[PDB]
């Protein structure tokens, strides 16, 4: 049989489970890295987003994410703080005497004061919570709120 | 001499009816700042 | 049973393959690193600007004068200065709100 | 001469007539300014 | 004659001091009234 | 009727062609869940500054007077409450239209 | 014929309808797993667009969705109508008695209050209805509505 | 005396007078707070 | 003049590259429908809001009353009216030049 | 010639015009459906902008886009003009008599009015020329207009 | 008693009067609303 | 004694005046109110 | 004569009581009217 | 020195690419046709608008009437017509400055 | 040697140097085309943008672009300077006489008038200065300006 | 211990893979030619509209007269034209970032 | 042993470790020019950017950011300082006398003028200060600041 | 004597009968000017 | 009787100059009110 | 008589007075309408 | 005695005719006066 | 008849009175304008 | 003559009486003036 | 005459009241721009 | 009685004389308070 002969010079016994299986083993191996990496950097971004951290490249903005502040507590802005203008505290009502001692002493009986100031108030209140209200209802908006 | 006294008196007359006016006076303006002062607080706090 | 060649052909194959995925995974990297990059870049401009802006406060400071005190104690409600602090409070909700947002859509990058 | 003290006591009196008008306008002076400044805040925030 | 001429004379500088010092009460008080009725209404 | 090694070199074509399309079938469910945890991190945010912002107007709450009821009352037409409302429900409109149109413009990612 | 020997030796049958019907048949099969994933993120965000619902990744945000609200009435807005100022309910009119029982006792007649109230009306009517065209006309762009 | 009498009927009625002045003061400024309230919404809303 | 298998093979890989590209195909149809699905949304949502803002201005009606129209028909000039239908068709023209802009904006996805 | 035999055992003819004809036949079949489906979805989107018209998947917003309207009648718009609060049309200037028939009979005589009217009209013009000007000057830009 | 007599027709006068001005006050309004609102609309608009 | 019933008399002709005065001013009084008022409310609404 | 100059300070002093009686109604009128008219100006 | 079909086979891979890449080109020629259109489609949108625009303007046209001449000119100084047509300028350049700027931003199509 | 036979029967003499020559060749002659594309795509954006001019495509909008204008000159700008409202042009101040050839005859005397009228125009700089000073300011804001 | 033609089949496949990677490297750096040709572009034009905006101002320019100048000083605090000097450094400020922040924006590209 | 010469014609040495070597030193030698070109155009952008400086195709906006400055002293905003109206120097008060020798003269006694201008520099300072923080905190809104 | 007291006081009611009569018209003219200028400035 | 010849002329008198001055008194009210309307229509428009 | 004249010239004078106060009134309410014309222009651009 | 009577009406008419011509002049001098600040504080 | 020529004489004085008194009226109504009118238009200016 | 001295007498008498008049009517106005534009400023500044 | 001299120092008297009151006047002007243009510039900022 | 009505008529226009260098200081003095007072109102 020479036929038996010449297939044996020109033949190579190859196995399709262990070429595919070695193919499979590497590729997995690379694309396991590859999704690491993307899970990484998707959660570095969420957590610089929502607070918890970032690890590697974006661990350098944990500092200035830090310093940004969350809530309503913001460092950056409690800078400004420092340089608030002084304000008088709010008391209880003095009536004010003209002519103290004189046959013209009349003083402001003060009863209405405290009217004022309750409307006063009301209007202040009625003043912030639209404010607030407009705030948030324009907070996708480009506008200042 | 009469006249002295008499004098005197429109004096006393003068002076309680200058006490009474002061005291009108004082009651009217006192009432007219309040309200004054009501009105200019309220139209700037609106 | 196979002819000679042919496995050294499908090696030659998946080692080609192997090397364009790693090339990839590199330039995925690189990617990302631009993008910290961006982050960070964004992030010093506002601290800059906020450095900057808190400078110029403390020459043009003044106050109130002792008069005026009087009448404004006069007619001050309990509830002014809680409004201007909430005020306050609620733009500096809004500004890190903001940051905050712009922080998430960096994902799309 | 009565005349010339009589001319000095108004002067005198409108004297503390305007000491007194002058403490009475810096308060509601002060309290112009700061109904303003307090309601200002809260209209320029919206 | 001329001592009733002195009299009369006294007695009229006599009641000029009255008037005088009357007057300046009344003049007083009413100029005290319209100096605080404009000084209130110029101040508020 | 071909040499051997053929059907073998074609067997491991179609390998290799699936398995890559297989990568990329899970590459893709990655980003979907990127762009889903964009979404909720967005809504989050936006809770959280309505929680806040909700709270701040506990303090400085105030009333009207007694007083001034009546001239109110005396003046007020009978469609000032309703044009009140009405403005109210076309800022809280505006509001979810807004919300709704940024979830459709995430489509994009 | 040595020739066909030979041929015999180095020859596999192989048909061309059974390799290219397994390929296409595996591809297939995944693909059809692609095209599903991508419909079911255009139904999810389309569901959450819409209010009709989300399933999968996008089931978390079925509840934030639930919660901003649809058509005008939302949840997250109701919370500041809590705090909504309080404010008195329009009556009819009644006249305002200066000096009652007195010799300089007079009313104010309320027949021309009834007037103003209707000019008022009107006004408060002519400015909803101008603030709520610009609102529809201004929507695309980014300004307070 | 009758002026002292009469300037105390006088005093009384302007307190009187004072009174009902105040009460129509205190319901014309609730009228003017709600006008600008309701006013100011719209116009602020635009 | 050549061995066999070199036109199975040929053949395999003509097969192989217009399978890869009908998918391709399919996914590309996918997209456009997803690019016509968010249109189709973003419109929606507009019609939806008009509808809303279009029935409140029923309950808040009011009209001037028979008086104060001497006074403004003693004042208002020829091109009252005219100038206030010009600013109602410039608001209606940008309103439909933004939505028309929008929807061309929309070629880029 | 053993070598001629060997060769004719194991060949087969294949022609390269007829292998690259039928591959290139294949491609370009489904290619010329690619760029059908690009040229008709670019046709679809620019028609829903312009007005042409769109078939196909965008055929269901070509009722949407109707209703939006093009040139300036928007039937969207044209809905809120049912409620237009009614004003008076302007009409020739009468005189306003005051006490007609008493002693004290006098009448605004409306020659100022008119003056005062071709004022009112000039303002009223610059007033809404300046408006049409900046609103076209401010179309790109994110503003109410 | 010609006082009476004169009182009352001063009152009707003065009715009289009250009615016109009445009557011309109201035009003078609507004018001026109507200035106001046709201003407010183009002002509003820029 | 004649003078004490003249006094009498002019005195309840005073009084009859007064009345007849007093019902002028309040009607006077109530117009002008009434129109400033008016006034008033619609400037503030507009 | 005593007795004339005595009825005639007695005369004199019951018109004085009269004529106060009508003055303190005169003047309370006009100034209650000057009052209204001011206190109604300024309320408004 | 080699098998036959090993230099067909070459052939043929090199044809599969030169079609491929050349099937690359023609969508590449179809996006930039698309990116024309598009702007093609905003500006005319934009010529549109001024047409419509221009032509509200004519009817209600009106004039300073001749008196309130004498006044404008007892005070009006040297600079106030040309203050008036700077604005106007600014408004133009600004104007197309951002049309330009928009045709810039067109380059990320 | 029958070797050598079956070497010659079974043997194709191919040059690498001829395979990598035709198969770069046509690859290059395609690129180039494909570079060509780009960078005339490139090229008739950037002269659209900057006023030189673009050919093929985009050479439709050649003529848009020059009607919107450069510089500050703007064809589509210009139509609404037609319209503008005709105001008086400044010139010298001619005082008014009241009541001339009256014993009660006053005139203004015009010396305050120069003054009222250098500060109007200090006002009317601060003001524009002000204001292109902002608007150049708030260019890349999506202000109007 | 190999067929002929295997190894020149390996080859042609990676001068295939080394002249296609060659074209993307190309073209990437064509892409970013295109982008700091849109950055110049940008800044060019900011360029000149500043300089037709500082033109326009010296021919409108106007002085105070020599009186008010007693009582602006007469009222005038120590702290306005610092004021005023803050104003006008902040607007500056805020432009340049904005304009680098247009640039960061830039790396998107 | 036919069968070993028939091997021997048709076989030539190939070793994996040159093949695999060789191309993948082409590859990561062109795949290092393409690195490289990525990591340069990072490094330009982000060198214009933060004012470190560009080099390339990027060394040409070199001067156009140096034309825009860095911090707050900008170039270009430097050119409208040469055209900022001229404004007075505040300085000490002065008391402004009337009718100065004659019987009538009175002069403000500017007592009060210096209270008024403490209490006027503190309202600029409450000005200034709420437009700055307001400034800050609406960086990112797209509104003037 | 009681005769020309009699006829003097009915001349005197007669007279005091037309004073009253032109002082009404005199009286209601200067009455009916002020409220006009008054009046007609109010509602303007 | 003279005097009531008398007192009817000085009452003709009197109602001629009551006429002339109402004549005068219209037109000078009716000037004022035009420019003051005038005015205001003016001020209220720009 | 000589009083009908004399109140026929006031009417007169009263005439011309009027007609030259509408003049100047005409020209400062062009001025005043100059003024806030030329000032709106830049506030509302700004 | 008669004649007396009527030269004294005589002069009485001729003083009158004169104190009427002096009293126009006074008059119109006055209004004038009080209409031109009037008018001229009106129309500025 | 003296009396002729002294009511000449007054009327003549009386005359020249009014001449010196429209002299004096015109400058100060004149003046009174001038700061009127600069008050207004830069109170509108500004 | 006696009567040339009294009215150079009375002449000087009112001569000082002009002269404290215009000392207080100086402090009065400078007064009124300070207020005024205390009041001005501050109503300006806020 | 006596008159006449008296009525030309009125007349100069009031020329330079008119001229201090221009120039106050125009310092108060002064203040008060600077007033307004001071505080435009923080509103308008804002 | 010739000289005394000379004597009467010159003393009569010395006292004039007098009598209007007197009034002149008044009015001057009167007119200049209401002068000062209006302009002084007048400027601020």
């Amino acid at each position: 049989k020479m036929a038996n002969a010449n297939k044996g010079a020109m033949t190579e016994n190859a196995d399709e489970n262990a070429l595919q299986s070695d193919a499979k083993g590497k590729l997995d191996s690379v694309a396991t890295d590859y999704g690491a990496a993307i899970d990484g950097f998707i959660g570095d971004v969420s957590g610089l987003a929502n607070g918890n951290g970032a690890t590697g490249d974006f661990a350098g903005s944990n500092s200035q994410m830090a310093q940004v502040g969350d809530g309503d507590n913001s460092p950056l802005m409690n800078n400004f703080r420092q340089y608030l203008p002084s304000l008088p505290q709010s008391v209880e009502c003095r009536p004010f005497v003209f002519g103290a001692g004189k046959p013209y002493e009349f003083s402001i009986d003060c009863d209405k004061i405290n009217l004022f100031r309750g409307v006063f108030a009301f209007l202040l209140y009625v003043a912030t919570f639209m404010y607030v209200f407009s705030t948030f209802a324009n907070i996708l908006r480009n506008k200042e709120s | 001499d009469p006249a002295k006294a008499a004098f005197n008196s429109l004096q006393a007359s003068a002076t309680e009816y200058i006490g009474y006016a002061w005291a009108m006076v004082v009651v009217i303006v006192g009432a007219t700042i309040g309200i004054k002062l009501f009105k200019k607080f309220t139209s700037k706090a609106s | 049973p196979v002819l000679l060649g042919i496995p050294l052909l499908l090696r030659f194959l998946g080692f080609l393959l192997v090397t364009l995925f790693g090339y990839l995974l590199t330039f995925l990297k690189k990617g990302f690193g631009k993008i910290a990059i961006a982050i960070s870049l964004f992030l010093a401009l506002i601290i800059g600007l906020n450095s900057i802006l808190v400078g110029y406060l403390s020459d043009i400071s003044a106050q109130l004068p002792s008069d005026f005190v009087q009448g404004v104690q006069l007619i001050l409600p309990s509830n002014a200065l809680p409004c201007f602090y909430v005020i306050l409070s609620v733009k500096a909700a809004i500004f890190i709100f903001d940051v905050k947002q712009k922080i998430v859509s960096y994902l799309d990058w």
